[PDB]
């Protein structure tokens, strides 16, 4: 007889606890691994790679492709803007079903840099020049070319190579941000603008659609396990 | 025949662990491997593509 | 000197050739090769043709027209009844083998468009119905392509496989396929897009009649445009080559 | 089949309201409620499966925004719940003016509206 | 720990980082270093929680069934499947072939039914769980020889101690488990399709060992999923539609994502 | 070790230890000797239990909520807030920034209500306990799909069993805890002002996983916190007035002492 | 089995106690330190600065 | 009283379980072995020999 | 560990592995390499829990 | 007085046992004896029997 | 490998790409930097901001026609009323800067023209 | 792996501690850190200031 007390904590079932337990099958011979192609080790990784990301959610286009095509067309002005949404890739529905926002709805803190890669999918005769900018947030959006270009941007010349990567640093004040909406963790605000117009020659398409994609950076990182909005149930299934 | 290995602890002691059960399926699970490899999914090419370089020349 | 837009493959007595390419995708970074004597659980020596069932085989031809939604191919059901593979595969009960997948469009400097060519591991489809479940012929096309549908499929006592593009029939999202081994043909940069996958399964070997592994999606993404006095007719092409394949288990032809 | 889920955002369309019997495969549909918009993407449809069971559901509408509440002249508004359906703002005055007080967003025909108008000070 | 930031500076070469072709499907290894100015920090944060194991090491209720000490359901049984809830399959999902060991925990409750009888001084209930392995001889009443469970693993709780816990290996003729497959049970291409036909895991059954009491009672038992050691290959796209059945994949089709004003709109 | 006192003797120097300026702020360092004639006495005094550990380290019930087996109020939940109780709250208030893990302890009692149904008999209660992170589903229901808990952490406790009891580390995105805040929510000086646009730790949930018995049974949980690995910085003055609010720091005006009869009283 | 032994004092919940106690967020990265001005470690530190002495403490 | 705690699957009774236990006669003097032909240490040893097959199982 | 498979070849000899008599009661020690060609695989299955001691070690 | 011996795990990590009670009918099982000899009822005949050979000559 | 016709240039928290360039034409040869100890004349000490002064402003856009003359910059003043450069050169008496000038026009292959990009000094009119 | 250290006695016989779980926020309180510096708050000055010397000279 050992003289024992027992704490706080017994006889309680954590949830997320370490411990030991007795096998219900003992001495059970398991199968032999063998070499099976691409070894997932991080959840990082997965959120490295692109994913498409549905920009043009306006309406039914959310019930098509449309939702990822972006309009760009020659118009007899200049300065104009293409698109523009916020940085919140866990609450904004731009980024929320993209592979990154999927994978963030699953934690609760996210901290690093976004990578958008720009891709041209028009004619092999036309060109363009736009501008591609971030602004941190303090005063909202901008609503001119001549605001936004303050920011940090990009000025994307159309040619033979069709992408252009826009990098969206980190200069947030709190070490990591919240992935729901908080006003406190504001991101910023992402916009695109005519820099030239388009030149298209004759007998050519004058009206182009961009696309868009979006991957987590190196230094990415997420820090807090909860259970994604999205997943719902009424009653068992079957 | 006891293991001592570091705790997770924040930047800027030590545990002990012994196993009683004999079906290497009993034991507490790896909470500490911190190994990643993401070449498989991110350039998966068969051609080394450098950065500064055009990716098409 | 050299430029890296031009691409020459050979295998067996075939050979494909590309003057505009993107780089080539190899699967997870795996090259496909043989089963090792560590890894094996089948017993009887294996059977390598090596030259006839490693060829170039080509599918036909699908027409690209501004409202295509997509197509599909079953890769162990696509090669089925074409060559000495397809004789192969059939009296043997056990096989393994990786594919090289090359699709090829070709268009002027006027016409635009984006194609995403993408291989999918254990492409699980579902039914119209959500009771019941979808019909091998609606499910396996041979010798043919599988189309996607623009709208949703209607539901009523059928076994229609649910065709919605926006959700590839497996209900997930078509921008986060890219996860599994892809390319895009955007037709004002690259004619062709080459993908050479291994073998991936869960056991060694595989019957390749009752189980298929991988499937290929070609999606146009924007879709093709041109203005009139153009070429209207645009073909796709497919070309299939089996790699390091071996079968077990001779037994009387299944038809 | 029972009785449909009951939904906050939607209600039964008619005349399923008026309905006691769903045999196995029945669909039926919803509407949004007032003031709630439809929402594109999702389907107001569920299918009673063989399980005697009907097909999860989701909230199918969304909440109506009213308008701006716009700019008091030498007062301050605040909104502590948003613009949304049935949110409450408040009408202040700055030091040295005198002054409704609240107003409150409210279904007012097909769409909402505010339902004090601002006041003066 | 995550990479550190470079510190750059102004630059006029024939370097172009940020052009590329995503055409060859390469995503771009660019840092924001490339295009702007930036200083040098080192980072001390950690990608400790992202990983496989921490991500999926959570206990989770996969079903849970209700069984008397009267009347007509005298014992309750189910058909191990992990389908049966949506999160933990969700979670499962995420990857095509997975490998873990299972840490079982088990929760019974049970409660007084409304009645008549008079005298009612219950006593303390004992439970039984007998998991049949596929081939073994299911119970067909309540006091089946079955019960026995000589070569069959069993577990006896009485209630108000801790809940009772297992761990069970990597129990599969493959050499993964597969939360997806694309074939039929026949090699004609015909009968059933789907990850229906890889399953067989065995029947689990639940009974009172006793009476306990004059009165009427219902116990309900919860089953909770733990994995632990767990290897992962081939990732593939989070379930966009909401799941409809436990054996098939069958859907209704839903929108990529919600619909918001306009195209230049900063808000949902 | 407390500084033991030095022995002196008697003085008629030029040195003025007493005499100095307050203007400057300095606290004067001068001890009895200076002043006086000293005797040399070893101090074995010890500061042990005046150490910022020693002094935040114990536990201390912040919130208790009351849930039932029957009616409305099925399950209770809590918006996490240490501000809830006084004596905690003052005591933290002595900083500025701490940075701590946390202990908490959980305490449920149960209690049958007054009701006419005749033949109770109960059996044990099981309760859980579920912590939602924000941005997470939040139960609507008390059979609610979300109390799968498959990521979300969950306890379960037996009545009749030991108080459960877990570790919280220090979760926070800044670099210590806000004991204070002088800002808005908005970049434009408007909205939410205080410690209140800071605060952002999930809501707690809580709920009976059986009914028990035929009769009606009202559950109460009490949350005890234990701050440990405690570290402080800036300190300032405790709260003379009484507390009103947890979302703010409003008070009613109070004197600065209590009354006595004059400046020559030796009494209260 | 190791035959133990439970001595009075046991499944009791005295609040001055110091134990251990399983995490609820297991490998969870706490955000680095860094050097804030005026740490105390001490709350004698705090008892040894002036503080004006309300003398006057009079009716009103 | 050394400070312990109780883990889930307490007092719980599984039958695949390996757990030392008191012994009900202690200090028993068991019969010594001996050398007994045909010792089975494998079931596949008895899995190896030859049985009968009944092929033509057809009625009676 | 159990016995892994040997690879063999043709043959044209005068062994006659597959030939035996039972009547002697014999059990014969064939393998499948004897009467067919065969891969060389190693196995790494294992008799464990086919031993008298797991066999009757339960309640 | 402890003993330290591997554990059962999968193909292609060490615990720890001490005994309490005095009576060695009280220890655990032995669940790892993996020893084998099936020539004692397979093949049990008096003159060998080499397998190309024939039985009978 | 590389070409010759791509060009990025990186200043402050802004980026410029090119694909049809020529080369950089560089002043007098001479290279901006700042002002040396031994050339001086003013005695407080400078300001150097050297990340939102340095950095591309984006003036407006003009349209080219087929009877288009031409334009003129006095780049002093064009800059005069944007960003911090502005409000440097507005507080501030005395200022000393390099300019990096970039103009960009977009066309086909069936469009033609050619246009002249000149920096004068002193261009008193 | 076990950490020795004295225990809190009366002035004018050390514990044995081990670690269980591998978070290090699970350990004990650090109950025993006697370290002071009221320098800064007491004397924050620039200029250092002499007891017997006078204040303002
Ligand atoms: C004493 C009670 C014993 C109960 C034993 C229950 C064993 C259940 C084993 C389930 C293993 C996991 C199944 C995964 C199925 C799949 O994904 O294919
Ligand atoms: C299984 C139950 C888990 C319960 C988890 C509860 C976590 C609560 C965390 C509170 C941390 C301290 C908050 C301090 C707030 C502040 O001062 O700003």
């Amino acid at each position: 007889g050992l003289p024992t007390m027992n704490t706080p904590g017994s006889c309680q079932f954590l949830t997320s606890d370490d411990f030991q337990s007795p096998s219900a099958m003992p001495q059970y011979d398991v199968t032999p691994e063998m070499k099976i192609p691409g070894e997932v080790k991080n959840l990082m990784e997965i959120a490295e790679v692109d994913s498409v990301v549905p920009v043009q959610n306006v309406g039914e286009k959310v019930n098509s492709m449309e939702a990822y095509q972006i309009p760009v067309r020659s118009n007899e002005g200049s300065g104009t803007q293409v698109f523009g949404f916020p940085l919140q890739p866990g609450y904004s529905s731009v980024f929320s079903r993209t592979l990154l926002g999927e994978i963030l709805n699953y934690y609760t803190h996210w901290s690093g840099s976004i990578k958008l890669t720009f891709m041209f999918c028009g004619s092999a005769m036309a060109t363009g020049k736009f501008l591609l900018a971030y602004s941190p947030p303090g005063a909202g959006a901008p609503t001119k070319r001549v605001d936004a270009m303050l920011g940090t941007h990009v000025v994307w010349d159309v040619g033979l190579q069709s992408s252009c990567v826009l990098c969206i640093p980190w200069i947030s004040q709190t070490h990591y941000r919240y992935v729901a909406s908080d006003e406190y963790t504001a991101g910023g605000f992402i916009t695109c603008w005519y820099q030239t117009n388009i030149v298209v020659p004759a007998d050519a398409q004058s009206s182009c659609y961009i696309m868009c994609f979006v991957s987590a950076c190196n230094d990415f990182s997420v820090r807090l396990l909860k259970d994604t909005p999205f997943i719902s149930q009424n009653s068992f299934f079957q | 025949g006891a293991q001592v290995s570091t705790q997770k602890t924040g930047a800027h002691i030590h545990y002990t662990n012994i196993n009683y059960y004999k079906d290497a399926a009993s034991n507490s699970a790896t909470r500490q491997d911190f190994a990643q490899d993401p070449g498989k999914f991110t350039e998966p090419v068969k051609d080394i593509m450098i950065k500064s370089l055009p990716a098409l020349n | 000197g050299y430029s890296d837009r031009v691409r020459s493959i050979t295998l067996g007595n075939s050979t494909i050739t590309t003057q505009e390419c993107a780089n080539v995708v190899v699967g997870y970074g795996v090259w496909p090769d043989y089963l090792k004597d560590s890894e094996a659980t089948a017993e009887d020596q294996p059977t390598q043709p090596d030259v006839a069932t490693c060829r170039f085989y080509t599918l036909d031809s699908v027409q690209w027209q501004k409202t295509s939604p997509g197509w599909w191919w079953k890769l162990p059901d696509a090669l089925s009844n074409l060559g000495l593979f397809g004789q192969n595969m059939q009296y043997h009960y056990l096989g393994r083998t990786g594919y090289t997948i090359h699709v090829q469009c070709n268009a002027s400097k006027f016409h635009q468009g984006c194609l995403l060519v993408v291989c999918v591991p254990e492409a699980e489809m579902g039914c119209a119905t959500l009771d019941n479940t979808p019909s091998s012929a609606e499910l396996l096309g041979g010798d043919a392509a599988k189309e996607f549908a623009g709208e949703p499929i209607a539901s009523g006592s059928n076994k229609l496989v649910q065709r919605v593009v926006y959700n590839a029939g497996m209900g997930i999202g078509v921008g986060n396929l890219t996860i599994f081994p892809h390319q895009w043909i955007n037709l004002r940069t690259n004619n062709s897009a080459t993908i050479v996958m291994p073998y991936t399964n869960s056991v060694p070997m595989d019957n390749m009649f009752r189980h298929n592994n991988i499937t290929l999606m070609v999606i146009p993404f924007v879709p093709l445009d041109y203005c009139p006095g153009s070429t209207t007719y645009v073909p796709i092409t497919v070309t299939i080559a089996p790699m390091c394949a071996e079968y077990n288990g001779l037994r009387l032809a299944s038809h | 089949c029972e009785v449909p889920t009951r939904l906050n955002s939607a209600s039964l369309k008619q005349p399923y309201i008026t309905q006691n019997y769903f045999p196995v495969g029945t669909v039926v549909e919803y509407e949004c409620r007032p003031g709630y918009r439809r929402e594109p993407s999702l389907s107001p449809k569920l299918t009673c499966l063989q399980n005697l069971k009907w097909s999860t559901a989701v909230e199918f509408c969304k909440k109506k925004s009213c308008p701006n509440p716009g700019e008091i002249r030498n007062g301050q508004i605040d909104v502590p719940g948003g613009i949304l359906f049935g949110a409450t703002i408040s009408f202040s005055c700055n030091t040295g003016y005198k002054l409704s007080t609240s107003s409150f967003c409210l279904i007012s025909g097909s769409s909402v509206q505010w339902s004090d108008p601002l006041p003066e000070c | 720990r995550v990479a550190d930031t470079v510190g750059t500076g102004p630059t006029n070469s024939e370097a172009i980082p940020a052009l590329t072709a995503a055409e060859t499907g390469h995503t771009s290894q660019v840092v924001p270093g490339d295009t702007m100015q930036t200083r040098h920090v080192k980072n001390y944060h950690s990608r400790s929680e992202s990983t496989v194991e921490n991500f999926l090491c959570r206990s989770a209720c996969v079903y849970f069934t209700e069984y008397k000490n009267s009347g007509s359901k005298r014992y309750a049984e189910w058909v191990v499947t992990t389908r049966q809830a949506a999160q933990l399959r969700r979670k499962l999902e995420f990857f095509t072939y997975i490998r873990f060991d299972l840490e079982l925990t088990f929760v019974i409750t049970s409660t007084q039914q409304p009645s008549t009888t008079q005298n009612q001084d219950a006593q303390i209930l004992t439970h039984q769980i007998m998991y049949v392995p596929p081939g073994g001889p299911v119970p067909d009443k309540v006091d089946s020889y079955v019960w026995q469970t000589s070569t069959n693993p069993s577990v006896f709780w009485t209630e108000g101690n801790a809940p009772p816990r297992m761990s069970i290996p990597f129990l599969s003729i493959g050499n993964a488990y597969s939360n997806f497959y694309d074939g039929w049970s026949e090699f004609s291409r015909n009968g059933v399709y789907g990850i229906n036909t890889l399953n067989n895991m065995g029947t689990l059954y639940a009974r009172h060992v006793n009476t306990g009491s004059t009165g009427p009672i219902k116990s309900t038992i919860r089953i909770y999923f733990k994995p632990k050691h767990v290897k992962a290959w081939i990732p593939r796209p989070p379930r966009l539609c909401q799941y409809e059945k436990a054996k098939n994949v069958n859907f209704q089709p839903s929108g990529v994502t919600t619909t918001r004003q306009s195209i230049t709109t900063m808000t949902n």
